[PDB]
RNA sequence: CUACCCAUGUCCAGGGUGAAGUUCAGGUAACACUGAAUGGAGGCCCGAACCCACGCACGUUGAAAAGUGCGGGGAUGAGGU
RNA sequence: AUGAGUAGCGAAAGAGGGGUGAGAAUCCCCUCCACCGAAUGCCUAAGGUUUCCUGAGGAAGGCUCGUCCGCUCAGGGUUAGUCGGGACCUAAGCCGAGGCCGAAAGGCGUAGGCGAUGGACAACAGGUUGAUAUUCCUGUACCACCUCCUCACCAUUUGAGCAAUGGGGGGACGCAGGAGGAUAGGGUAAGCGCGGUAUUGGAUAUCCGCGUCCAAGCAGUUAGGCUGGGAAAUAGGCAAAUCCGUUUCCCAAAGGCUGAGCUGUGAUGGCGAGCGCGAAGUUCCUGAUUCCACACUGCCAAGAAAAGCCUCUAGCGAGGUGAGAGGUGCCCGUACCGCAAACCGACACAGGUAGGCGAGGAGAGAAUCCUAAGGUGAUCGAGAGAACUCUCGUUAAGGAACUCGGCAAAAUGACCCCGUAACUUCGGGAGAAGGGGUGCUCUGUUAGGGUGCAAGCCCGAGAGAGCCGCAGUGAAUAGGCCCAGGCGACUGUUUAGCAAAAACACAGGUCUCUGCGAAGCCGUAAGGCGAAGUAUAGGGGCUGACGCCUGCCCGGU
């Protein structure tokens, strides 16, 4: 069974990445209420 | 020609292939070449805009001037080749200052005979002149529409098109399916045929020769369900429910004509 | 750079009494300490001839006491050999 | 993950089957033709890796939120990743 | 709590003797018997993050105890010029100065630069600890870069030399199929080395065991494959032209670029059966899926790019080119697992995981069956051998009566040889069917072939002889076939995870739209799909190869 989460590093923090998330208006707001609520793996 | 195939399989059965007696050499040398990312219908929307196309043999692009903008230089037959992307065999003539360029060669064409691309060349199945110096009766195809462009109209194999008057500034152009044209008489359009000849009674045989020329399949209308097209649903193989037969969008495709009617090229166009 | 600042402490272990009696020595120095200024600063203070450094970094062991996460830090260890009659050092 | 798609490398144990040609001999005014040898094309055949789920049996508070067992269909191209 | 000490204890061979310890079916030892071995074995990505190492600890974490460990404690463990990735390039795609003058945002447009699974590139062979090793060490090399220098040669204004973000060549490309050349490996075949001749009858050498080697680099040499060369002239390669590019003559083998290997070094070493030491260390045969190599030929679906490279000048130019010495050469990745008990699966879950290696005997086989190197006994057991359940094994007489139905199961299979119907689109159908001979020993180191110079090795055709059992591909394992019938022509694809087809696809037919800024599409503009295309082309609908065919109705829509 090739199960549903195949992690491949690149494949991920290019997606969800730190810059990948500040590539927009949108992506800003991701890691701004990742910040007011106060958690602390900010990004992926 | 035309060969055929003595049925090996149930694949090769009624395939028929050119025989190659044109084209003689095999190599289009490097200066001419050029690089094709595939397309299949999307760019930077990524979305299948064109249906039907993927992933067929991959190519290499050989660069054509249909422009023929050398003037006055004597040109030589060198070779006769292979080209994918189009329906027609090319020619890698040599001029006499080196510059190496790629034509359409025309039916009768051979190795080693003379083109002359000048203006005012002698007429010859091959040449290239503009529409006021050739004469009514004459097999004229490349022909460009606006003028220096380059060759837009009668360009693919088989085919060629024909002058039928000599206004002044406009020129009276028969095309295929039989069109009649005004066209702005500073055009360079070359005479003869375009020589294949036999590039429609090609019969194809499978379906993974037909793929190979970048086509993938084509799902009818009356199959996909009642959202994805206009057709479909029914009890099975259910007929044509909605009157005068609908595209997958919202139009009609059976004599539904779809040219702009307030087109700004009607005064250039006599019949259709 | 200043030489004085470049290292933290040596390493002591069974592979350094092993090559201390081998003329090369063990040295832990910071995270981002080049090889040319290794080699630059035990001639700037000692005077030794240094054959060469290697350099190894290592990665931060689980270590856990009672509740907390916490991860050591990394330490950046550095194999120097010196030349051949060279003034061997404690 | 998957559905197609884009550039890019990569893999497929062996055996069979034998066309288009080619050459030689014969044959014809000469091409048609004929026989040998050669040559080896094929969504060609049989069958592993490898994919793939048809047929029963087992499972079903299962080894497993879809499997294993005994066999099965493709396996040099509309292929597999 | 209940069910109740009831279901389950996650595929698999151990049993015994010593040792540890309070305690041990399990832990550690030795002994044999076990199991995989185109993988349950070695390397290495993806990822995992300390699990790897040694030393203590058993409260929990193991579907069980447990002295043990992938667990909990304190220590310890990865070293690079070279390859893996950077300072080398580039496609896909993306990011994108301006500009495209966008209900605010904002898709992002060339320039330019990211981005490798590609191209490019300098290094291997032997030891080594309880963990690293084309990095440490010992040997032996190269690679660019720099002269504190030493020798050379040439030249400082026709003045040697450099060679560019510019020009050109070259890098530079696919699929099948088959010789040829060489090689890892394999045989122990001969010869040699070392060890042993046994007590179960026999066998002193007529026997048995094990070992029968070595690169990179350098120097030569080479199977071959390519490619005509010379000389003049130039509307070109944005300028420049000696280089290309063409155009004319002159010669038709030479030359070049190329290379797998070969031999000499490397080796006055290092390995090496064996007891820190160390012998012989040859020849023959077999023979690739790797190498020459996309090299050749053939087919058609017409098979990336740019930079190292090499050359041309522009331009740079007073000290350079060549050689030798001396010298510099950075960051990451490096442990350990990697068909797995260290990853994805909630778990120490019978699943999944790209790539390189891939042993012998029979065999065409990477099939199968025991086996090598190497790894494993896998985490609940012992004891009666029960109804029942399942995977399995046999059944005399009977054969589809069973049943929705030959579902299931047996039956057939291998290779050689004989023989093959209807119909046929002449390709097939066909391995149709239907039967037959297969073992061992002797004529035989065979007829004959390969190989070699012979010597010897491999390949083993047919027969004659004869012995054997019921049997003779004795094991494993590799078609069940024949008559018709519709439906789909066909190989293909979907109902991940009820439903593989009679559905879709399909070649071909076919009516119609569409003259190039096509039509159609994305969707309110752009922009650049269609298409570096142009009616022998591209969207759309309707049917489904081929063969015979496709008639009537324009009133309503």
């Amino acid at each position: 069974m090739k199960r549903t989460f195949q992690p491949n590093n690149r494949k991920r923090s290019k997606v969800h990445g730190f810059r990948s998330r500040m590539s927009s208006k949108n992506g800003r707001l991701v890691l701004a209420r990742r910040r007011r609520k106060g958690r602390k793996v900010l990004s992926a | 020609a035309i060969k055929k195939y003595k049925p090996t399989s149930n694949g090769r059965r009624g395939m028929t292939t050119s025989d190659f007696a044109e084209i003689t050499t095999d190599k289009p040398e490097k200066s001419l070449l050029a690089p094709l990312h595939k397309k299949g219908g999307r760019n930077n929307q990524g979305k299948l805009t064109v249906r039907h196309q993927g992933g067929g043999h991959k190519r290499q692009y050989r660069v054509i001037d249909f422009k023929r903008d050398k003037d006055g230089i004597p040109g030589r037959v060198a070779t006769v080749e292979y080209d994918p992307n189009r329906s027609a065999n090319i020619a890698l003539i040599n001029y006499a200052d080196g510059e190496k360029r790629y034509i359409l060669a025309p039916k009768g064409i051979q190795v080693g005979t003379e083109i002359m691309s000048g203006p005012e060349a002698d007429i010859k199945v091959g040449n290239a002149l503009p529409l006021i110096n050739i004469p009514v009766g004459t097999v004229v195809h490349n022909i460009e529409l606006k003028p220096g462009k380059g060759g837009q109209l009668v360009r693919s194999a088989g085919t060629s098109a024909q002058v039928l008057g000599k206004e002044g500034k406009y020129v009276l152009v028969r095309l295929n399916s039989g069109e009649v044209r005004m066209i702005l008489s500073a055009c360079r359009a070359s005479i003869g045929q375009v020589g294949n000849e036999q590039h429609e009674l090609i019969n194809i045989g499978k379906a993974g020769r037909s793929r190979w020329k970048g086509i993938r399949p084509t799902v009818r209308g009356s199959v996909m369900n009642p959202n994805d097209h206009p057709h479909g649903g029914g009890e099975g193989r259910a007929p044509i429910g909605r009157k005068s037969p609908m595209s997958p969008w919202g139009k009609p495709t059976l004599g539904f004509k779809t040219r702009k009617k307030k087109n700004k090229s009607d005064k250039f166009i006599v019949r259709r | 750079k200043d030489p004085r600042d470049v290292l933290k402490r040596p390493v002591i272990t069974e592979r350094s009494a092993d090559l201390m009696t081998e003329k090369k020595y063990t040295f832990e120095v910071d995270v981002r300490a080049n090889k040319t200024e290794v080699k630059d600063a035990v001639e700037s203070i000692f005077g030794v001839k240094v054959d060469k450094v290697n350099i190894m970094n290592y990665k931060g062991k689980s270590k856990r006491v009672g509740r907390y996460t916490g991860m050591t830090s990394r330490r950046r260890k550095a194999i120097v050999k010196l030349t051949a009659d060279s003034k061997e050092i404690e």
